[PDB]
C-alpha cells in the first residue's frame, strides 16, 4: 500500500488549494485518513483527520475553511484549504493513520506517508 | 493545547554507543483503554517519516531491534542501543492521546 | 386389609358401570344395581387427593443438569455420577415404594369403603334385617323400594318399620 | 338388598408390597414409555442442532460446520455423541467444559465483527490455514478466529484492545498455538521467544508457549490451545502479544439469556412441536412421570428409573 | 377409614375434658361425662413415642454448610448447589410425606382406638345390652353405676347380670 | 391395630408351632389345636413378597466409592464427606423408616388376618355359633370333627343342620 | 353407656394425602415460623459481625475496616452480602474460597506481629500508599502487609526464614505485585524480572509477575494477588524475593479451633442470648424445623422448605 | 372353636414407630454386625497387601517396599491409614488422588523395561541416592525410576520417544527435582536453567523446577514432584529434558481393567476366602444390611448406619 499526493503546486492568497492523495496498491476501508503539513523550518503540524465514513476532525490552532474530503469509489482523499493568506508555504504529506478510535482502541501509527509535494504560496 | 518540549536538540553521537532522547508535556498520555500512546518518527533527508517505535515503547514492522523505547506518564526515553550511520534523522516524537495531535521540535542526529 | 375384597363379599359384579359401591335389591317394584353416590362421591375425592398429593409433592425432584468434564477431572467426573445416579436411586425408591404404599392404601381404603358401607347399613336395620355372610341382608319386613332409596340415602327410621316376625 | 362391588373388562395390574400382579378398575398410569423418536421445536422455536459438528467446532467455526453461520434464536443445543469436526487442528480449549456450562444459560447470539481482517495491517491474515482442517478439498482454519503468520518477516507486539461499547456481555475466543520446534517458530514468528498477555478488569493471563516433540492427531504436530472470556458492558478487553497469537475475528453477543441445555445426541431432526424434549426423541404427554431419560429440557415430567408405575385407583 | 369419626358416631360430644375418648350414661345416679384413662394412656403414650422417634429420626439430617466458589467454577457450584437442593427436596419430601401418612395414621388409629371401646364394650354385655346405631348401648336390666365402672375397668362378668328378661 | 393383641384374643398359645394362625375346639371327639393353613399360607406368602420387594428396592442404593482428596481441596472434601453420608443418611432414615413403617403394618397385617379369620368364622358359621367375648364359640347345635374340619376348610355352611333351639 | 371422642372447640388444621383442610383437636406445631429478626450471641460468645467489610477485608485488614484490629473470641463471622471495603487495591487471592472454609473451623485467632518493620533496613515500608485505599480521605494500605518498594534505588534480594516456635498453627499471608506496565516496575523496584520463591515443608511457590495492560478497577490498574499458608508448630516459612514482594507484617495464631461459619447477611446487631443463628434473624425454640434459612450455625432445627407442617397428636 | 394365634419362647424385640422394643415371634434379623476381623480373598484372588506401603511406594518402587516387586493378579489394593513408607524423598505425585481414581479400575498390572539401562549413555544410571530412603542402611532411591546426574561435568539432552507397539495401556511415571539452591542444582546437574518436556497424543508439560530455599523433610531440603500418563495403543510418548529428570525405567502395562478400591485399613491379613470384604473385617453372610463400614467391593449388603434392623414376620 502505498500514497501518492497530487498537488497544484502554487496558489495566489485568495483562492483554495486543490491537494489530493490517491492511496494506490491497497484499499481505502477501515484506517483513518490524516493530513499533515510540515512548514519550513516550523516542525510538523497536523491539519485533520477523515475516518472513511465520516467524522472529520480538523485543527483547532487554526481555523482555514479546511474541508477534508473523502471518496472511495475512486479510492481517493482530497484536502482544500481555502482564506489561505501565505502562511500554510508547506511539504505536505497525506499519511494513513492504522488506528481505531472507537470501540476498537488499536493504535498502531501513521505506517504509509506519502512521497510528498511542495507548495509556496505567493 | 499539549504542546511537547524536546529535551536534547542535537545528539553527536559516537557510532556503537546508546543515546537518549527524551519530550513531555502537559497531561499523561495514557487513553482510557491505558495503553501509552507515543511514536517517533525519524523523517530521513529527502525520505518521509517512518513509525518507528510505536504506542510508547513497542517496534515497528522491519525497524530492527536496536530502536528501543521506554517511559509512562509524562516522562519518555527514547534508546538506540549500537546506533549506525543508518539511524540519521529528526526523531520527531508525537502525541496522539487527543484530537489536536502536535510533535516536538525534533532531535537532528550528527555522526560523530 | 379389612377383609371385603375376597372376604365377605364373593366377587364384584358385572352390571353396574355408574359408581363404584353398589346395592343389589331384588323387590317387587324390580331389581337394579344402585350408584351409591355418596360414598362413591367421597372416595372419588379422597383418591383425586391422593393423586393431587402425588404430582405436587414430586413437584420439586432432582434436575438431572447434565455437567460435563474432561480426563484428569475424574474424581469430580465420579462425584457427579455417584451424585446424580444417586438421587435418581434415592427419588426412584421414593416413587416406587410411594406408589406401592398408596397402592396398598387404596386396596384397602377401598376395602373400608367397602365394609364402612356394610356397617352402615348393619347400623340401620340392625335387628330387622338378617346378615348373611356373602355381603348380603335380608329383610324381616316387606320392604318396597322407597325403604331402599332411603337406606340408600342415608335417613331410615328404625321407628317406621319396627315390626320383627 | 345386598353389598358389594363391580369388576370390569380390565386386563391392567398393579403390584403392592405384599402382592405383585394384582388386577384394578379403572387405574391410572403414571409413567409414559413412548415417545416419537425425532427431535422437533420446543415451544416453537427451532432447536440448533449440530451434525458431525461441537460447541468447539462451532462457537470457533470449523469449515465443515459452516451450517451455523448465522443461527437463529434456539432453545437447547444438539451434538452427537462423537462428532468427528471438533477441534480439527488438535489442541484444547481451556475451560471448554465451563463454556458449555455458560451456553446452558443462552438462548441467542449475535455474532458481531469486533475485530475485523482488516485492522491486522503488519499481520498475514491469508495464509493462516492447514491441511487438518479441510474445506472443499483444500486447506483451511477456523473462520472465527485469526492465525496470525508473521507479514514482510517480521511480527511485532500487538497491543489491540476492544472497549465494549454495547451493552450486552460479549463471549470473546483467542487461542495461543503450540508449535513443535524452535525451527517452525522461526518459520512461522519472527519472535523465537514470544507470549500473549490477555488484560482486563478481572481475567488476568499470561501464555508462554509449550514448544515441545508431540505425536500426531489429525495429520499434524502441533496443538492450538484455545481460551475465552466474558466482557462486561464498559469493559475492555486488552490483548498483548509478539506470537504463537490465535486472534480474534468474531465475538458472540449474548442477547437472550434464559435456559437451555446441551444433549449429545444423535437423532435425526424431525417436523412436529412440544414443550419436551428427551435427547432420544420427544414426549408430548401430561403424564407425572417419564422413564424416557434424565435429562429433559423444559416443563417435563419426572425421571423415574422404574418400568412399570401404576397408581391403583380402582377397586381391583 | 376405620369409620367411628364421621361414622358409627355423628359427632363427638363437647364438655368431655379428659384425655381424648370417654362414655357417657345417662344413669339414674349421675348423668355426666368422664373418661377411659387406661385406653387414652396407652394411645398417648403411643402418640408421645411416635413424636419422639420422629425427632429422633430427624437427627444427623444434610446440614447445609456454606461453601462458596470462584468465577471459574460455576460446574462446582451447580453440582454443590443441586446437591444442597436435591438433599433438601429429599427431606422436605421426607418430612412432609411423613407428617401427611402419619397424619394419615393418626387420624385413623384415633379412629382405631374409637371403634376400639366400641367393639370391646360389645364383646361384653352381648345379649344384655341392645346396640344401637349412634355408639350407643341400652341395657334390657337396670344396670347400676357399679356395672358401669365395672365395664370402665374392664372386670364386667356377665354371668352376674343374667337379668334379659 | 384392629385388636388381636390384647383386644378379643387375650393371648397366645404355645403347643401349636405348625402355622400362625390356628384353631382350638373343646369338641368330644378329641381336642386339639390345629392350623388354618390357607389364611397362613397366604400370610407367609404376603410376607415372602413383603421382604422380597424391600431386597428388590434396595438393590440399587447407593455405595460409597472411596474418593480421596489432597488438603487444598477440602472445600470438594466437605462436599463429598457430606454427600456419602448425606445419601447414606437418607438411605439410613430410608432403611429405619422401612424397618418402622412395615413391622407395624405386618403387626397389622397378622392383626387383620386374625380378625379377618374371626370375622370369617363369625360370617360363615353366623347366628348357630354364640360368641363368648374372649373369642371362643361354643356352638349351639353339636358338632362332629367332619363338620369342625369343614370350617377349616372353608366349606361349612348355614343351611346344614339349622338347629338353633 | 355411650361411647364417641372429644371435641375442643378449635380452629386449626392438618394436612393428609387424601384431604387437605381437616379440623384438628391438640394439634402440635412442628415447625418454626417466627424469628426475632436480629444477630446476637451464641453462648455468650459475642459474634464477629463486621460490616461493610468481608473476610479479605479482615484478614488482610482494610483500611476502611479499622474496628477489628484485636478481635476477641467469636462464635461466627458475619459478611454483608455485597461489601464494599473489600480488595480495595485490585486484586485477587488465591484459595480465598478454601481460606473461608477452613476459616469456618476456626474461633479465635490471636494477632501476633511475626515480622518487625525494623527487619526491613534495605527496602521503604511507609511509602507503600494506595488512593484507592482511603483512610480518613489520604491515600494507605492495608495494614498487615507491606508493599515494599525499592529504598536507595535498588531492591536487595529479600531472604527471610520464619520459624514456628509457637505450639498453634499459624495463618500467615503475603502477596504479589502484577504491575501494569514496565516503567513502574523500573519506578516501583529496581530488576525488571522478578520473582517469589516461598518454601514450606507442604508448599512450593514461584510466583511470577503478569507485567501487561489491564483496565481501570478502582482508578488503578495493577493487580495485587494475595496468597497464604498455614504453618505448622516447629515448621518453618521461607520467603525470597528480589521483587513486587507483598511482605508480611502481622500473621494470625489459631488458639481456638472449633466450629463456626461464614455467614453472608445484612442484619444489624442485636442483643439477645440464643443457641442457634439463622442469617435473617436468631431462632430461639425447640421446634423440630425451621423454615428461616438453610444455613444455621448451632443446635438448630432442620431447615425443611415447607409451610403448614404441623403433625396431628389429637383426634379429628 | 377359637380362633388364636401361637406364642414361642423367643426373646426377639422390634421397635415399632409407635411402640418401642415390642417382643415378636420368629423374626427375621436383616443386619449381621458381625465380622471375620480379618483380609480374606474375593474369589480365590489373593489382594495386594502393601504393609507399611501406599500407592506412591508401591508405583514408585520404594525399597522399604521391596516384597512387591512382582506383583500378581489382585483383586483389591489395601493401603494403610497412615502409611510410614511413602515418597521416601520428599515431594508430591501430581494427580496422585486421581491417579489412585484410575487404579480403582485396574485390578492387573505387568511392569515391562520400557527404557533398559543401556537407554541412557553419556548419563550416571543407578548412582543417584538419597538418605531420605534407606535399604540396609546404605541409601537408595527408587528402583522403578533412575534419577540421572550429571556424568561427567555436563549433560546432554535427553531426547527419548517410547513408541507404543503395545496393544495395551501404559502407565508411564516420571519426575522433575527441585534443588534447594543454584549451589546444589550446578553440582547435580551442569545446567542451571531446565525445561523438562512431555509430549502425547492428549497431553502436554513444560516443568521448570522451583529452586527455593525449603525446611527438612525426613532429612532433606529438595522436592522430586512426579507425573504419570497413560499411554494410548500406537500412541507414542515424548521425554525431552536438559536436567532435574527423573526418567522413567518401568511402566505398569495395564491387562486387567475392573473393579478395585483402596481399603486405607491396617488391619492383619488372613488366609481366609470370602465373597466379600470391607476395612474391619469380611462379610460372610447374605444380609440385606451390614453395619461394618461404608466402603465394601463385592455382592455385600448395603450400609445402613444403625445398629438394629428386624423385619417383624410375627404376630405379638
Ligand atoms: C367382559 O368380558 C366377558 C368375556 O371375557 C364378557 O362376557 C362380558 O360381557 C364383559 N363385560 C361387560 C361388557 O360388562
Ligand atoms: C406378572 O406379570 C408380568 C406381565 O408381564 C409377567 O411377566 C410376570 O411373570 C408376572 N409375575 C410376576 C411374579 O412378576
Ligand atoms: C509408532 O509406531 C507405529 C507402528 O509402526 C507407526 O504407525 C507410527 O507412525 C509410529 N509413530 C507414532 C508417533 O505413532
Ligand atoms: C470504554 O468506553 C466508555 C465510554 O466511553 C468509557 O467510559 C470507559 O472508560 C472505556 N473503557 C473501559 C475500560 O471501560
Ligand atoms: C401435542 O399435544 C397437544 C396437546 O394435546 C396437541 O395440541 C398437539 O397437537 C400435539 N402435537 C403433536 C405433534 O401431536
Ligand atoms: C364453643 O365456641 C363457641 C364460639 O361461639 C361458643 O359460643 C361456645 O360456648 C363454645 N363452647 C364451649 C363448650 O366452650
Ligand atoms: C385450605 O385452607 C387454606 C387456608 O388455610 C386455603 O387457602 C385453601 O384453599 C384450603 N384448601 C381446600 C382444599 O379447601
Ligand atoms: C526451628 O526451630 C527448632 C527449635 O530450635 C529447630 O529444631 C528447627 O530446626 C528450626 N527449623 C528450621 C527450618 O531451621
Ligand atoms: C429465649 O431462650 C431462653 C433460653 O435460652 C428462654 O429463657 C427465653 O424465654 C427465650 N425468649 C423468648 C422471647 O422466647
Ligand atoms: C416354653 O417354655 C415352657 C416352660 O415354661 C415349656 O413347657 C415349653 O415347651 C417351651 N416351648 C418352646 C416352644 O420353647
Ligand atoms: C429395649 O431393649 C434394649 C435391650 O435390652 C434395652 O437396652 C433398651 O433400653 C430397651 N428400651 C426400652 C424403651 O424398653
Ligand atoms: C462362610 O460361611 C460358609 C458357610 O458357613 C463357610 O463354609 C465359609 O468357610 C465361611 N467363610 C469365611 C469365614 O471366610
Amino acid at each position: 500500500v502505498q500514497l501518492q499526493e497530487s498537488g497544484p503546486g502554487l496558489v495566489k492568497p485568495s483562492e483554495t488549494l486543490s491537494l489530493t492523495c490517491t492511496v494506490s496498491g491497497g484499499s481505502i476501508s477501515s484506517y483513518y485518513w490524516s493530513w499533515i503539513r510540515q512548514p519550513p523550518g516550523k516542525g510538523l503540524e497536523w491539519i485533520g483527520s477523515i475516518y472513511y465514513s465520516g467524522s472529520t476532525n480538523y485543527n483547532p490552532s487554526l481555523k482555514s475553511l479546511s474541508i477534508i474530503s473523502v471518496d472511495t469509489s475512486k479510492n481517493q482523499f482530497s484536502l482544500k484549504l481555502n482564506s489561505v493568506t501565505a502562511a500554510d508555504t508547506a511539504v505536505y504529506y497525506c499519511a494513513r493513520e492504522l488506528a481505531s478510535t472507537g470501540p476498537l482502541y488499536y493504535y498502531y501509527g501513521m505506517d504509509v506517508w506519502g512521497q510528498g509535494t511542495t507548495v509556496t504560496v505567493s | 493545547d499539549i504542546v511537547m518540549t524536546q529535551s536534547p536538540l542535537s545528539l553527536p553521537v559516537t557510532p556503537g554507543e546508546p543515546a537518549s532522547i527524551s519530550c513531555r508535556s502537559s497531561q499523561s498520555l495514557l487513553h482510557s483503554i491505558g495503553y501509552t500512546y507515543l511514536d517517533w518518527y525519524l523523517q530521513k533527508p529527502g525520505q518521509s517519516p517512518k513509525l518507528l517505535i510505536y504506542l510508547g515503547t513497542d517496534r515497528a514492522p522491519g525497524v530492527p531491534d536496536r530502536f528501543s523505547g521506554s517511559g509512562s506518564g509524562t516522562d519518555f526515553t527514547l534508546k538506540i542501543s549500537r546506533v549506525e550511520a543508518e539511524d540519521v534523522g529528526v526523531y520527531y516524537c508525537m502525541q496522539a492521546l487527543q484530537t489536536p495531535y502536535t510533535f516536538g521540535q525534533g532531535t537532528k542526529l550528527e555522526i560523530k | 386389609l379389612f377383609g371385603a375384597i375376597a372376604g365377605f363379599i364373593e366377587g364384584g359384579w358385572q352390571g353396574m358401570v355408574d359408581g363404584w359401591y353398589g346395592y343389589h335389591h331384588s323387590n317387587e317394584q324390580g331389581s337394579g344395581y344402585a350408584a351409591d353416590k355418596e360414598s362413591t362421591q367421597k372416595a372419588i375425592d379422597g383418591v383425586t387427593n391422593k393423586v393431587n398429593s402425588i404430582i405436587d409433592k414430586m413437584n420439586t425432584q432432582f434436575e438431572a443438569v447434565g455437567r460435563e468434564f474432561n480426563n484428569l477431572e475424574r474424581r469430580i467426573e465420579n462425584l457427579n455420577k455417584k451424585m446424580e445416579d444417586g438421587f435418581l436411586d434415592v427419588w426412584t425408591y421414593n416413587a416406587e415404594l410411594l406408589v406401592l404404599m398408596e397402592n396398598e392404601r387404596t386396596l384397602d381404603f377401598h376395602d373400608s369403603n367397602v365394609k364402612n358401607l356394610y356397617d352402615k347399613v348393619r347400623l340401620q336395620l340392625r335387628d330387622n334385617a338378617k346378615e348373611l355372610g356373602n355381603g348380603c341382608f335380608e329383610f324381616y319386613h316387606k320392604c318396597d323400594n322407597e325403604c331402599m332409596e332411603s337406606v340408600r340415602n342415608g335417613t331410615y327410621y328404625y321407628p317406621q318399620y319396627s315390626e320383627e316376625a | 338388598i345386598c353389598i358389594g362391588y363391580h369388576a370390569n373388562n380390565s386386563t391392567e395390574q398393579v403390584d403392592t408390597i405384599m402382592e405383585k400382579n394384582v388386577t384394578v378398575t379403572h387405574a391410572q398410569d403414571i409413567l409414559e414409555k413412548t415417545h416419537n423418536g425425532k427431535l422437533c421445536d420446543l415451544n416453537g422455536v427451532k432447536p440448533l442442532i449440530l451434525k458431525d459438528c461441537s460447541v468447539a467446532g462451532w462457537l470457533l467455526g470449523n469449515p465443515m460446520c459452516d451450517e451455523f453461520i448465522r443461527v437463529p434464536e434456539w432453545s437447547y443445543i444438539v451434538e452427537r455423541d462423537n462428532p468427528a469436526n471438533d477441534l480439527c487442528y488438535p489442541g484444547s480449549l481451556n475451560d471448554y467444559e465451563e463454556l458449555k456450562h455458560l451456553l446452558s444459560r443462552i438462548n441467542h447470539f449475535e455474532k458481531i465483527l469486533i475485530i475485523p481482517k482488516s485492522s491486522w495491517p503488519n499481520h498475514e491474515t491469508s495464509l493462516g490455514v492447514s491441511a487438518a482442517c479441510p474445506y472443499q478439498g483444500a486447506p483451511s482454519f477456523f473462520r472465527n478466529v485469526v492465525w496470525l503468520i508473521k507479514k514482510d518477516d517480521a511480527y511485532p507486539t500487538i497491543k489491540i484492545s476492544y472497549n465494549n461499547t454495547n451493552r450486552e456481555d460479549l463471549l470473546i475466543l483467542w487461542g495461543i498455538h503450540h508449535s513443535n520446534n524452535a525451527e517452525e517458530q522461526t518459520n512461522l514468528y519472527k519472535n523465537p521467544t514470544t507470549y500473549i498477555s490477555v488484560g482486563t478488569s478481572t481475567l488476568n493471563q499470561r501464555l508462554v508457549p509449550k514448544i515441545a516433540t508431540r505425536s500426531q492427531v489429525n495429520g499434524q504436530r502441533g496443538r492450538m490451545d484455545f481460551f475465552w472470556t466474558i466482557l462486561k458492558p464498559d469493559d475492555a478487553i486488552h490483548f498483548e502479544s509478539n506470537g504463537n497469537f490465535i486472534a480474534p475475528e468474531y465475538a458472540y453477543k449474548i442477547v437472550k439469556k434464559g435456559d437451555s441445555t446441551i444433549m449429545k445426541s444423535g437423532v435425526e431432526y424431525g417436523h412436529c412441536n412440544t414443550k419436551c424434549q428427551t435427547p432420544v426423541g420427544a414426549i408430548n404427554s401430561s403424564m407425572p412421570f417419564h422413564n424416557i431419560h434424565p435429562l429433559t429440557i423444559g416443563e417435563c415430567p419426572k425421571y423415574v428409573k422404574s418400568n412399570k408405575l401404576v397408581l391403583a385407583t380402582g377397586l381391583r
